[PDB]
Parts: structure tokens; C-alpha cells; sequence
């Protein structure tokens, strides 16, 4: 390119952050959201109750952790699903978290830990 | 037998003809480093995947707690390629009446002119290829004009490594800098195999070689030796190896497990500015020596080759979607017997898939 | 998708617009352009001498017809080239022009008519 380098992009995070979850016939720790407006979800981003990403100052209202890769242009997930699913109940994820700008992790982790979501150290 | 000077009626002799062919350098081209990779499309991609490892932290037994490891990282990059086109024409009015140099009264034909034009075109493309290969060895592929085509360090997200030998200081540790350069390749190769850092090529310019072979430490070390190598290096020809484009034997020097080869290659562009092959873009202090160290072919093995050159087809009416070629030459005749047209095409890019291994070398101190 | 259709766009126009041109060793009818930042080029759009597209009210400033598919954010053409190339001098083209909104065809065609470009009718 005119800038000297062309980077076609990085592979989107894989749905591997889940280490343990309450496995039930209908799914216990997973809830589906309505994709809000033109929003690009990825694996490991913390969502609010309505479905939008947690922003700075809104840490206490951390509702779940996204575990699907959604595309605003297609209005479809990377598995061709109409909804976006997050983890909001008893489960144990990895430290990989796609936080927003200016949002502290500790408040997000404590809010999620209140609901029974645990994070394991990652090397 | 041709007309004498001063008189059109007496005769003289035309013994012969002397020619001054310009110097051409082909050391990097003749090294065989850049394996040929013919290409069909105009761009080629590449996948970059890597992982990392860390140390376990001790965790108590009764409180059953553990650790986890981060997943891999997969990216992708793309490469554009340079297109070189060169046109030359033959006309009847540069053949009619004109006399063949070195001959008394015989006339130039179309065959000799065509042969010399084709030879010049091929030589120009060869020197351009050598310059491009040297630039790719430097880690940044800059066109002769100066436009950037592929910056390998930003594309692969690596930083250039340069080593200051400090040849001026008599107390400098040449062994320490040599060891640093040797271990850099082993550390930064990251191929997953076992690396031998002694298998590298160190190509330096005249000044760096002169300062290196005249360092008090090196000379005093080699003078107090009774081996044939030391005798040759001190009082003997320092020109083993070679078969350079100009000289029959290149200067090279054995100090550690590595060798230092002096490469004098340089070319000029249309603007007239010279392009020294062994140089650093920016440095010109004249009194500082520069060099370039790159891994040998037999260091990472043939399975992991990092020096490749691509070739893609020219945009002609029947060469589309075919394997690339080193050079295309086309014959086109002017209408109304007005002449002959020549076109030469070459669509290439030399690149390095592990730019971290390309290490720069300087003679001054940081 | 949630709209019932997931159209993935149409193929970019091919470089079949050229029907005849003054074929010459150094591209008699071809002109190089430094691409304008954040600008999509397609085969058929008309460009000014500046390099941007002919907007409404400036049809008399038409200079050339772009014959490359530039990708702006990539800053490379669809053939891996660095600069935008359009035909401006004597040539014959198909009647496939991608004019902007509010840009009349007649003034653009007559402006290119003086340059030496003709448009063969297509059906």
C-alpha cells in the first residue's frame, strides 16, 4: 500500500473462554439478547441487561459476558444465529475480556463475581 | 583501410575497436538465496500464527485452584508486487548511412543493433534484480525512485536489530559483538527447531572491512599464530572465494565462527545518484562502516526457507492467469516498415518471511 | 438474517469498458492518479483532474473515466497496484458510466467528447 504495509485483520476470538458451566438440558448460564442497533459483538465482551456493551461508569450493571461473534452488517452471528448469547450465571471463564475504553476491570469482575462468574488466571 | 585525417585522397588503417562496458555486480543474485516462487495472481497472502508460554505459579493443594493458557493468535497479510517495463525501438535512419564502429567501410545491420539493444535491456534488468534483492536483504523494499512497496518490519510487527562494533576504540570487544549477533538469530528465529547462529552471511563495505582487519586486537591475535590460516590472513592474499560480478575474488576474513565479506556493489539511477548496495539509509558519515548480516540458506533448513522472490504474468493478451516468468520480451513491428518495437516486462517482489533475522552492523559506537 | 435476506453485494464491474484505445508503448490514453483519501473507485466513474469524482454542477470539469477498482482503506487497487488509472485521451468505451447523484449525463459525455472519448451504445 501507500503506507508500506497491508494488514487484512486479526482472527476474531474463538469461543474457548468457557472452562466450566452448569450444564443443563436447556442451558442454565446462557441467555440470549436482542442485538441492539448497529453493534459489533465479539467473544469476551461484557454486556448490560438491555444488550449494549458496558461503558465507563456502568460497571455495576454488568449482566453477562458475550460468547458469540455477531456482525452488525449481516445481523447474524458467526454461526448464522439470529440472537447473541452471553454468560450470566454460574460459570468459570478465562481472563480474556474485551473491555471498553476507560472501564476498570476490578469493578466489572466484582459485579460478575456477585452473580457467580469466576475468572481463572491465564498465562 | 579508411580515409586519412587531413586528406580525403590518402589512406590510413583502422586496426580495431576498444569498448568500455560498465561494471555490473551480481553477488546476491549468484548467492542463490532467493528461491524462485512463480505466481499466477497479482497478490499473494500469508498466514501468521504464533503462541506463547509462561511459567506455572504454585497453587495450594487443598484449595483446588489451577492455571490456564492463552489461545493462539492467527493473522493474515498481503503483498503487492513491482512492475518493470522498458521499451526500445529500432528505426531505419539509425541504420542507413551509419558506419559500424571498429570497421573501415562496412555498415551496421539490423541484427547487430537488435542484439546490442537486447543485451543492454537484459543487463539492466539483471542489475535491477540484484539491487532489489539487496534492498530486500536490508529488510525494507524501496524502489530505485524511492517509493515504498513492502516494509517487512511493520508488516510482521518486528523491530530492526543493529549492532555497533565500535571498531575505532582499541579496547572494544569484537568477540562480544560477534557473540551478540550470533545469539540474536538463535533467540529471534522462533522456528521451533534448533538454530546454529554461526551459519550466517556478513556482508560489509570497504571501510568496515578495512577497520576490522586492522584492529589491534584482531591483528595481534592472528600475528601470534602458527597456523596456515593466520599466515594467509596476515601476509597473504585476503581474496579467497569471490566470483563477483566485477572482481574475480572478493575480500573475506575469518575471525570467529563467522566470516566477513566485502561487497563493493553500487549502481546509478536515471537521476544520477549512486546506490551503494551495502549502505544504511540515513548514515553517510564516510568514516563509519556499515554491514548487513542475514541467515545462511542452511540455517533454518530447506523446509523453512525465508528468502523467496515472486513472479506474476505480464498484462498481455494471452498471458493472463499463467505462472510468472523472470522476464518477458516482445517483438512488435511498426506499420509501413517504419521500424521495430521492443518491450520488456518483469513483475516481481523479493521478500523475507522472518525479517527479524536481518541484522544490521555498524562500525561506530552508539 | 432478521430481515429475511443476506445479500452479500454485487460483483465489482470488470475492466471490459474499453473497446478501442490508441495502443502505444507508454499508454497513450492512460493517466495516473494519486488516490484521494477515503474514496472508492470503480470501473466507470468519472474523475476530475484533481482525482475526485465529478460532483453535481461541475460536469464540465470531467477529465477521465476510471478503469480500476480501488479499495480506499486498503490503498491498493484490485490488481495490487498503487495508483488509480483512468482513460482520458482518445478511446472508445461502452455506455456504462457510474455518475454521481444529480450529475447529468449529457454535459459529462460532451465534456469527454472534446477529449476524444466515444461511447458505443449498449443493450
Amino acid at each position: 500500500a501507500y503506507q508500506g504495509f497491508t494488514k487484512l485483520g486479526e482472527r476474531e476470538p474463538l469461543n474457548d473462554i468457557i472452562l466450566w458451566e452448569e450444564i443443563t438440558p436447556t442451558g442454565h448460564s446462557r441467555k440470549e439478547y436482542a442485538p441492539v442497533a448497529s453493534t459489533e459483538y465479539r467473544v469476551g465482551e461484557v454486556l448490560k441487561a438491555d444488550g449494549s456493551k458496558v461503558a465507563a461508569g456502568q460497571e455495576a450493571q454488568a449482566d453477562s459476558v458475550c460468547i458469540v461473534n455477531f456482525y452488525a452488517d449481516l445481523q447474524l452471528s458467526y454461526h448464522g444465529q439470529l440472537k447473541v448469547v452471553g454468560i450470566y450465571r454460574d460459570a468459570e471463564l478465562k481472563d480474556l475480556l474485551k473491555l471498553e475504553s476507560g472501564v476498570d476491570a476490578a469493578a466489572v469482575k466484582s459485579a460478575l463475581k456477585a452473580k457467580g462468574i469466576d475468572f481463572v488466571p491465564t498465562g | 583501410l579508411t580515409n586519412s585525417e587531413k586528406s580525403r585522397f590518402f589512406l590510413a588503417d583502422l586496426t580495431g575497436e576498444v569498448q568500455s562496458i560498465p561494471n555490473t555486480y551480481g553477488y546476491i543474485s549468484g548467492l542463490g538465496l532467493f528461491r524462485s516462487a512463480p505466481q499466477t495472481q497479482t497478490t499473494f497472502l500469508m498466514d501468521l500464527t504464533d503462541w506463547d508460554i509462561s511459567l506455572l505459579d504454585a497453587v495450594d493443594r487443598t484449595s483446588r485452584k489451577a492455571e490456564t493458557s492463552a489461545p493462539e493468535r492467527v493473522r493474515q497479510i498481503s503483498f503487492p508486487m513491482m512492475y518493470f517495463k522498458e521499451v526500445e525501438s529500432i528505426t531505419p535512419d539509425e541504420i542507413q548511412g551509419v558506419r559500424q564502429p571498429g570497421t573501415a567501410n562496412e555498415l551496421t545491420t539490423e541484427a547487430v543493433v537488435r542484439a546490442k539493444k537486447l543485451m543492454k535491456i537484459r543487463t539492466k534488468f539483471d542489475i535491477t534484480r540484484e539491487f532489489l534483492f539487496m534492498q530486500a536483504l536490508k529488510g525494507k523494499v524501496i524502489d530505485a525512485n524511492g517509493v515504498l512497496y513492502a516494509d517487512l518490519y511493520k508488516q510482521f510487527d518486528v523491530t530492526k536489530k543493529t549492532i555497533y562494533f565500535d571498531l575505532d576504540n582499541p579496547n572494544s570487544d569484537i568477540d562480544a559483538h560477534i557473540e551478540d549477533l550470533r545469539m540474536h538469530m538463535e533467540d529471534e528465529a522462533k522456528t521451533g527447531t534448533v538454530i546454529n547462529g554461526e551459519e550466517i552471511h556478513i556482508v560489509v563495505d570497504r571501510t568496515f572491512f578495512s577497520k576490522l582487519i586492522k584492529h589491534p586486537k584482531i591483528r595481534d591475535a592472528y600475528l601470534a599464530q602458527q597456523t596456515p590460516l593466520a599466515w594467509q590472513q596476515i601476509t597473504g592474499s585476503l581474496r579467497t572465494g569471490g566470483t563477483d560480478g566485477v572482481q574475480a575474488h572478493m575480500n573475506r576474513f575469518y575471525y570467529g565462527g563467522v566470516v566477513f565479506v566485502q561487497y563493493n556493489g553500487k549502481f546509478k539511477d536515471k537521476r544520477g545518484k549512486t546506490h551503494t548496495l551495502v549502505s544504511i539509509d540515513g548514515v553517510s558519515d564516510t568514516n563509519v562502516g556499515v554491514g548487513h548480516a542475514f541467515p545462511n540458506v542452511a540455517m533454518l533448513g530447506e523446509a523453512n526457507n525465508i528468502f523467496e522472490v515472486a513472479y506474476a504474468p505480464c498484462p498481455k493478451m494471452g498471458y493472463a492467469n499463467t505462472l510468472g516468468q523472470e522476464l518477458y520480451v516482445f517483438e512488435y513491428e511498426k506499420d509501413r516498415d517504419e521500424g521495430i518495437d521492443f518491450e520488456a516486462h518483469s513483475y516481481m517482489l523479493p521478500y523475507c518471511t522472518r525479517p527479524q533475522l536481518l541484522v544490521d552492523v555498524r562500525s561506530d559506537a552508539e
